[PDB]
This record gives C-alpha cells, sequence and structure tokens, in this order.
C-alpha cells in the first residue's frame, strides 16, 4: 500500500482537542433572525451557493448573504463549524449570522462585508512590492487555520477578497475545507483543476495542509509570470501531464516511488518524459519587474511534487522574499 | 412572495 504521512507541523492538533472542537456532525446551529437582512444585489453563483449583497435593517451595515443549495446538504455543518472555530483568526472572513427560511428550510450565512474584489482582478495591476504584501497576508491566514487544524483546500484568487483602498484581505469560502486527522485517507476530488496539487492527481489520500501550499505557489506563479492559470490542464490526468511538463518526469516518478504510489495506468502513456524547465525560462519583458532572484527560490520551495519538502505557511513566511515587507 | 429565499427585497437608504 501508500507509504504513510503525517504533517510536519500543527500534527496533532486536533487530537489533544475534544470532541466538541472537531465533531462537526454534532454541532447545534444557533439560527438567527432572517428579517434582519434585506437583499441589496446579486453578488455571484457558484455549484452550491447564490451569494447576495445585503444589509442588516436592525443597524442599516452592510453584509453578505451565501444562501447554501440543496445539492449538497449535511456539508453545511461542516462550513459552520469551521468558521466559528477561525473566528477572529487574521484575514478569516467573520460569520456574522446563520438564518433559514421557515417556508423551504433553505439556509444562509451572513458574513461581514467586504468590497467585492477578487485577488485576479488587480494581480493585473499589483507591482512586485504589493504582489509581496497580499502574498504574506494569504499566509497569515493559512498558517492561522493550520494552527488550528484546518486545511482549506480551495485555495485560489477567487477566493480570496480583496479592498485595495484598506490593503485589507480576507480568505473565504470555507466550503471545502476539513479538519486534519493524522492518517487520514482523504477524498482526493477537491479543490479546483488548475490549483490541485500532484498528490490530489495521482490519489494519493493522506494529504495535508501542505495541499494549500501547493495552491499558493500556483496563484505565485500566475501573479509573478502573469500566466493565467499556471497549469492550464484539460482534465485531472493532463493538469499532472502540465506539471511534469514544467517539474519535470523524474522528480514525479521519485516521488511515486517515495510513496508506493499506484499510478493509474492511463498515465503511462500521457505522462512521456519531461526534463525540469528553470523558473527563468518563464521570465519575459512583460513580467521581468514582477520576478526577483527570491521570487523564483520561494515559489521552487513551494511548487514541489512531495507535499512534505514543501514549505510550511509560518516557513514561508520566514522567507527573504517578505524582507521588504515593512511590518 | 416578493422575497427571494425568505429574504425582502431592499430598497434604498
Ligand atoms: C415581491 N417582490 C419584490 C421585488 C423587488 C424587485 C426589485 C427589482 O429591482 O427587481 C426591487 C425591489 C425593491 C427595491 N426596493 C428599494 N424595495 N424593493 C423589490 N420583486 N418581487
Amino acid at each position: 500500500g501508500p507509504v504513510p504521512s503525517r504533517a510536519r507541523v500543527y500534527t496533532d492538533v486536533n487530537t489533544h482537542r475534544p470532541s466538541e472542537y472537531w465533531d462537526y456532525e454534532s454541532h447545534v446551529v444557533e439560527w438567527g433572525n432572517q428579517d434582519d437582512y434585506q437583499l441589496v444585489r446579486k453578488l455571484g453563483r457558484g455549484k452550491y451557493s447564490e451569494v447576495f449583497e445585503a444589509i442588516n435593517i436592525t443597524n442599516n451595515e452592510k453584509v453578505v448573504v451565501k444562501i447554501l443549495k440543496p445539492v449538497k446538504k449535511k456539508k453545511i455543518k461542516r462550513e459552520i463549524k469551521i468558521l466559528e472555530n477561525l473566528r477572529g483568526g487574521p484575514n478569516i472572513i467573520t460569520l456574522a449570522d446563520i438564518v433559514k427560511d421557515p417556508v423551504s428550510r433553505t439556509p444562509a450565512l451572513v458574513f461581514e462585508h467586504v468590497n467585492n474584489t477578487d485577488f485576479k482582478q488587480l494581480y493585473q495591476t499589483l507591482t512586485d512590492y504589493d504582489i509581496r504584501f497580499y502574498m504574506y497576508e494569504i499566509l497569515k491566514a493559512l498558517d492561522y487555520c493550520h494552527s488550528m487544524g484546518i486545511m482549506h483546500r480551495d485555495v485560489k484568487p477567487h477566493n480570496v477578497m480583496i479592498d485595495h483602498e484598506h490593503r485589507k484581505l480576507r480568505l473565504i469560502d470555507w466550503g471545502l475545507a476539513e479538519f486534519y486527522h493524522p492518517g487520514q485517507e482523504y477524498n482526493v476530488r477537491v479543490a479546483s483543476r488548475y490549483f490541485k496539487g500532484p498528490e490530489l492527481l495521482v490519489d494519493y489520500q493522506m494529504y495535508d495542509y501542505s495541499l494549500d501550499m501547493w495552491s499558493l505557489g500556483c496563484m505565485l506563479a500566475s501573479m509573478i509570470f502573469r500566466k493565467e492559470p499556471f497549469f492550464h490542464g484539460h482534465d485531472n490526468y493532463d493538469q499532472l501531464v502540465r506539471i511534469a511538463k514544467v517539474l519535470g518526469t523524474e522528480d514525479l516518478y521519485d516521488y511515486i516511488d517515495k510513496y508506493n504510489i499506484e499510478l493509474d495506468p492511463r498515465f503511462n502513456d500521457i505522462l512521456g518524459r519531461h526534463s525540469r524547465k528553470r523558473w527563468e525560462r518563464f521570465v519575459h519583458s512583460e513580467n521581468q519587474h514582477l520576478v526577483s532572484p527570491e521570487a523564483l527560490d520561494f515559489l521552487d520551495k513551494l511548487l514541489r511534487y512531495d507535499h512534505q519538502s514543501r514549505l510550511t505557511a509560518r516557513e514561508a513566511m520566514e522567507h527573504p522574499y517578505f524582507y521588504t515587507v515593512v511590518k | 412572495g416578493g422575497r427571494l429565499y425568505g429574504f425582502k427585497i431592499h430598497g434604498g437608504g
């Protein structure tokens, strides 16, 4: 079978915590008054959520309502529990209330308002200094949620909300988030295709927090090189081929060998043979102002097949890339 | 009935 693995850091946070903390199935939800909130305008839609800009009429404060769908139920408790556990953490979206429609029974989460600005929208104009600043702010959120025994599992530009005039950032959408229990074989059908780590792609189920660090490296690559997305696969299979064409097949097969991974037969004829392409090869006139030898060293330390070899969120925070961020 | 998912629609401060 595959070689076992444990997160290098924050391994036993859930192990030494009482079941009330991580046992979301047992969480009794405290429902608020739905009559306090009124819809202002449509903010977006997903495959299980409808997001709106709203107003609390009791104080006239702006809020964001996320109406949950019945497609994926009993997964509403995991999200609610994770938001309440992370409440107050640096750059973590604030769950302000939980409400339910008395007739349709459809639940809705009421969040603190943040400017409806995704990271994607800003990167096109961000300078080297703001890429470093916001990347550090994302790392504060990831170190916090990992320290609290939680993997986000959906790190992507869409899940980062920024109010640039206040240089204020929030990590949102905790709908795919999960509690880290060392030894757990998790479902690999998580994250978004372009941000899935090699572990998901080879069906290595005993992954951990380091999955989020791969997704973060994917975002950094996209930002410093102006290539959206950085790894553009046509499916989960081709996604690993796209990674292989950059990191190289040698290190992929060393990874599979190390963890005794049973590689799907489809990969034998599509993976092929590819040498490692140096990070500098992605540098050109339009993006050279966003690249530095520190940015490259840092990127190289995130985008690694072996989940155990990637920097932890706290180790990333200490990298020379962040020396220019003046606290 | 002009309520969306139980929420009334706001118009204007
Ligand atoms: C029952 N019901 C109410 C509404 C509705 C629709 C709109 C719209 O713009 O389409 C707007 C409003 C509204 C705006 N304000 C200030 N108060 N109500 C209400 N549709 N069906």
